[PDB]
């Protein structure tokens, strides 16, 4: 019965990432070096939803791998790889928005399109590599106290850089909407409100998904309480989720890509 | 057919590549609007940062062009459209004048509500301070004549007067400031903002201000697209 | 006292172009069928200047096109397969017009910097270079087009149209008599007449040789900013900042036909005609171009395509197209 | 302005002695013109494919 | 074609009341932000006062506020300006103005020296 949310999850990781790609690619006046970003990212997350999220829809509420070794190694690389990429491309977007935000004069000079080629090169080859040296009845990937805190680590790094400079374009954001007011507190508040709301809406959409995957995985390995199959699916579908967020959060949130369509 | 079709191809390909070399450029110099009467100091501003007279100033690492517009006619209709993509309007102000200073709120006026000027920025420098120190300490000309609502105006608590300046030439500094930024927040609707300053004949450090407004107004663009503002 | 007779005067032309009007175009030409339920698409979309486009003008070999463009750039398009030609970098970014030569040989532009550039595009080294500047003008040159390779007519903004010869340098002829900036201009087939459209709100007809205005035609109620011939040369069609077109006759010296709706409030940028001169085309400042019927003066289609304010608006010898230029720096071709 | 006023009223009157024809006439031979050239206006007929350089 | 004839007007004594008029022609009167201008002998043009489409916004130069009141008559399709105490710094010829396009609330070149939308103008003196 429960895949029914998983599937709505994998329509919309699937329905309406297409206007997403054709769009970026297609209409000329989206050609930015920031947008190549925004485009790497949907694919990967399209991705996520051809590949991996299928050959899981049925095999997780079925509770058998019925389909071989080569299928489970194959469906569990491409998933380390893909959720990884899209974590590393999260990463990119946030310090293209930082630096668009603060040093706007000199953005154009510092961030090309190369420079975007080159971000977009590294997330890819790096996210492979590491699928590649990390993994190369059922499946169930081992933790043997060692594995999580490298999983963990990776994913550790570039959050912690996309979380500071998120927070620092909000007080670039609230140092601005007092100069309105001032050369102009209920009023400077009004647009505090939404500020936060977009910064927080933008963190959550992340930070809400992979997050419990990885307290239940430490809790599970440490604390000693083995937790049932069932819930890591649940886990690993909530981070899945994330490659649905993503289109939705990036693309259609901003009135710019809406008067593009 | 093929020879012609292919050189045709390549004389693209090598025009392509010019564009796109010069696209970069174009992108990284920032065009100003240079607008001001003759009464008012912008011939003596654009000597002291120094047909159509363009001007080319380079601070930070950031190229600007200035471009006053001197042959025309009195007439600004139709020249001042070509004008809807610089970064904003340095706008000069005599303010010792005291006579023709409605004038230069009605101008500011017209280009703030421009249908084509709107989404434009606003630096706008008030020339000619000594000058209108010297006047309120003489007395000669009273502003009230120009301006009866200055009879009943108040120095804010917001205002930053300059060390050993009488509160006469304050009141009256902060009263044309406000005579403008009337106009200004009439109707900005947030796409545009007015940047006013209070500079001298023998004021060096306008190139600055220029920068640092340029870049607010660059910040504010990236801010409110990404809805962060 | 002088001004009496001048009103008077101007009441006595007033009273026999009543007189002269018995019929308007709107009884006369209701009995032919409308013109239909025109659509067209974009068949090319061509690509690369940088800012927005001012002004354009088609070869006569409904081949090539130039394109002037505010980062200082006129380009030339082969319109069939949309490759360019030549990119031109000009001295001065604020071009508001260009032409291309009959012959294909020459190409002006200019604008605010008050002098009209002529670039040739086959010298014998092969690469474009400047011609010829010419200069006199104290104002900003809202159009120029060519009558041959070797003698040009201009219009400014300080309200002069200038007829230059080209070898010389120098003005051949000053037409003289608008009140305010001209800021259009359009040739007739035979290159003898020309009729240029100023802020007065008011069109005059010229005469080249005579170099004096023959005839003058009011109607709008603001400034008008582009103008075309009827393609017999018998008349001609004027778009203003009244959201409104009108079309004179030069022989009836009165307005014919008026094309406004009542949805439309913004002012028309550019106008052109069709082949046939059954179609007129004008480009609006509501980002998009309405198609009339020039007889019937019904809305027959509209070219809605573009993002940005519709800035100039042409269409081929041969008929077989339609270029539109716009603020957003895209050149759109319909068929 | 006298020299002005009087060049503008000099020009205004020589603008009165020209030949003018009824409206009615010039309504109808732009009629009769748009009727005979219709059938060569690309954009007035449908242009086929087939010729048409824009396929 | 546009035009604007201006009445009203000649020698009153100072502290004296004036009734400037302006009637319109050859364009819609109601869709355009109308204007006062004067000149002064000798000296350039002035902007004295606008009144917006319906008369909502009406706007006055500082030095005349206070005693002067502007109105439009879209009906007849007319413009006044009520001139009470007058001075003998107001002497002037008094220009009405019709703002360049309809349907904006900007006005440009309306004191341009050779304008095309201003009537020929009144001689007020005192
Ligand atoms: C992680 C937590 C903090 C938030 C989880 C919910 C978000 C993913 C939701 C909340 C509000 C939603 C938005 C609310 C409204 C719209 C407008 C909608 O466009 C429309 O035309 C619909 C009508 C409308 O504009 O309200 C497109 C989706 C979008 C951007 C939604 C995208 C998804 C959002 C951001
Ligand atoms: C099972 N999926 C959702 C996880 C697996 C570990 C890397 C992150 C993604």
């Amino acid at each position: 019965i429960l895949y029914a949310v998983f599937g709505f999850g994998a329509v919309l990781a699937v329905c309406g990432n297409l206007l997403v790609m054709t769009s970026i690619l297609h209409f000329r006046q989206l050609h930015s070096p920031a947008n190549f970003l925004v485009a790497s990212l949907a694919c990967a997350d399209f991705l996520v939803g051809v590949m991996v999220m299928p050959f899981s829809m049925v095999r997780s509420v079925e509770g058998c791998w019925y389909f071989g070794d080569s299928y489970c190694k194959l469906h569990t690389c491409f998933d380390v790889s893909f959720c990884y990429c899209s974590l590393f491309h999260l990463c990119f977007i946030s310090v293209d928005r930082y630096i668009a935000v603060s040093d706007p004069l000199a953005y154009p000079t510092r961030f090309t399109a190369s420079v975007s080629g080159k971000c977009i090169t590294f997330s890819w080859l790096l996210s492979i590599s590491y699928g590649f040296s990390l993994i190369y009845g059922g499946c169930q990937i081992a933790v043997n106290q060692t594995w999580v805190f490298i999983n963990f680590s990776v994913f550790l790094i570039p959050t912690l850089v996309m979380i500071t400079v998120y927070s620092k374009i909000f007080l670039i954001a609230k140092q601005q909407a007092q100069n309105i007011e001032k050369m102009s507190k209920d009023r400077v508040a009004k647009r505090e409100r939404k500020a936060a709301k977009t910064l927080g809406i933008a963190v959550a959409a992340f930070l809400l998904s992979w997050l419990p995957y990885f307290i239940d995985s430490f809790i599970d390995a440490f604390l000693g309480f083995i937790t049932p199959t069932y819930v890591y699916e649940i886990l690993v579908w909530i981070v899945y989720y994330n490659s649905a967020m993503n289109p939705l959060i990036y693309a259609f949130f901003y009135p710019w890509f809406r008067k593009a369509i | 057919q093929r020879n012609e079709e292919k050189a045709q191809r390549e004389a693209n390909k090598k025009i392509e590549k010019q564009l796109q070399k010069d696209k970069q450029v174009y992108r990284a110099t920032h065009r100003l609007l240079l607008l001001g009467a003759d009464n008012s100091g912008k011939s003596t501003i654009v000597k002291q940062m120094r047909g159509i007279f363009e001007t080319k100033f380079q601070v930070d690492k950031v190229n600007f062009h200035m471009f006053d517009v001197g042959g025309q006619r009195d007439e600004r209709r139709k020249w001042i459209q070509c004008f809807n993509d610089v970064t904003a309007i340095i706008f000069v102000v005599d303010s010792s004048d005291y006579n023709r200073l409605q004038e230069a709120l009605n101008l500011f006026k017209s280009i703030w509500n421009n249908r084509w000027l709107r989404t434009i920025s606003v630096i706008l420098f008030l020339n000619k301070q000594d000058l209108l120190a010297e006047k309120v300490l003489a007395g000669k000309s009273k502003l009230e004549d120009y301006f009866p609502e200055f009879a009943r105006y108040t120095t804010p608590e917001d205002a930053t007067p300059e060390p050993g300046e009488d509160p006469r030439v304050t009141r009256a500094k902060y009263f044309i400031r406000d005579e403008f930024l009337r106009i200004s927040t009439a109707s900005g609707d947030g796409r545009h903002y007015c940047y006013p300053h209070f500079t001298c004949a023998v004021d060096t450090e306008n190139a600055r201000r220029i920068f640092n407004d340029c870049r607010d107004i660059i910040q504010r663009m990236h801010l409110r697209q990404y809805e962060l503002l | 006292q002088l001004r009496q007779e001048a009103e008077q005067l101007k009441n006595q032309i007033r009273d026999a172009r009543k007189a002269c009007a018995d019929a308007t175009l709107s009884q006369i030409t209701n009995n032919i069928d409308p013109v239909g339920r025109i659509q067209m698409r974009t068949r090319r979309t061509l690509r690369g200047h940088l800012a927005k486009i001012y002004a354009m003008h088609w070869g006569t070999d409904s081949r090539l096109l130039v394109s002037a463009s505010q980062d200082g750039k006129l380009i030339i398009w082969d319109s069939y397969t949309t490759n360019k030609v030549h990119a031109i970098p000009l001295r001065s970014s604020w071009v508001m017009t260009c032409a291309y030569a009959p012959s294909g040989n020459y190409v002006a532009c200019g604008g605010l910097d008050n002098i009209c550039s002529i670039y040739n595009l086959k010298t014998r080294e092969g690469n474009v270079r400047v011609s010829r500047e010419l200069a006199g003008h104290t104002g900003y040159l809202s159009c120029c087009r060519f009558l041959d390779d070797n003698q040009i007519v201009t219009s400014s903004g300080d309200t002069t149209c200038a007829l230059w010869d080209i070898e010389t340098g120098q003005q051949t002829t000053t037409f003289t008599g608008h009140t305010g900036d001209v800021m259009s201009l359009s040739l007739a087939p035979d290159t003898r007449l020309f009729v240029s459209g100023a802020c007065d709100a008011s069109a005059k007809l010229w005469d080249v040789r005579e170099g004096m205005c023959r005839q003058t035609f009011t109607g709008h109620e603001s400034d008008i900013n582009a103008i075309c011939f009827f393609p017999n040369g018998n008349a001609f069609a004027t778009g203003s900042d009244d959201a409104t077109c009108r079309l004179f006759d030069l022989r009836a010296d009165q307005e014919l036909m008026t094309y406004s709706h009542d949805n439309i409030i913004c002012g028309i940028t550019s106008v052109s005609f069709s082949k046939s001169g059954r179609l007129l085309l004008a480009g609006y400042d509501d980002f998009n171009c309405n198609v009339w019927d020039a007889l019937k003066a019904d809305r027959a289609g509209v070219l809605a395509g573009h993002d940005n304010r519709v800035s100039c608006l042409g269409v081929t010898d041969d008929g077989m197209a339609v270029a539109t230029g716009s603020w957003d720096s895209f050149l759109k071709i319909w068929n | 302005s006298i020299a002005q006023a009087r060049k503008l009223v000099e020009q205004l009157k020589m603008e009165a002695n020209i030949d003018r024809i009824k409206v009615s006439k010039a309504a109808a031979d732009l009629m009769a013109y748009c009727e005979a050239h219709a059938k060569e206006d690309p954009l007035l007929t449908p242009v086929p494919a087939s010729e048409n350089p824009f396929r | 074609q546009v035009q604007l004839q201006e009445s009203g007007g000649g020698l009153v004594q100072p502290g004296g009341s004036l009734r400037l008029s302006c009637a319109a022609s050859g364009f819609t009167f109601s869709n355009y932000k109308m204007n006062w201008v004067r000149q002064a002998p000798g000296k350039g043009l002035e902007w004295v006062s606008d009144i917006s489409q319906s008369g909502a916004s009406i706007s006055y130069t500082g030095s005349v506020k206070g005693r002067f009141t502007i109105s439009r008559d879209n009906a007849k399709n007319t413009l006044y300006l009520q001139m009470n105490s007058l001075k003998p710094e107001d002497t002037a010829v008094y220009y009405c103005a019709r703002c360049p396009a309809p349907f904006t609330r900007d006005c440009f070149d309306v004191t341009s020296t050779t304008y095309a939308y201003r009537g020929q103008g009144t001689q007020v003196t005192v």
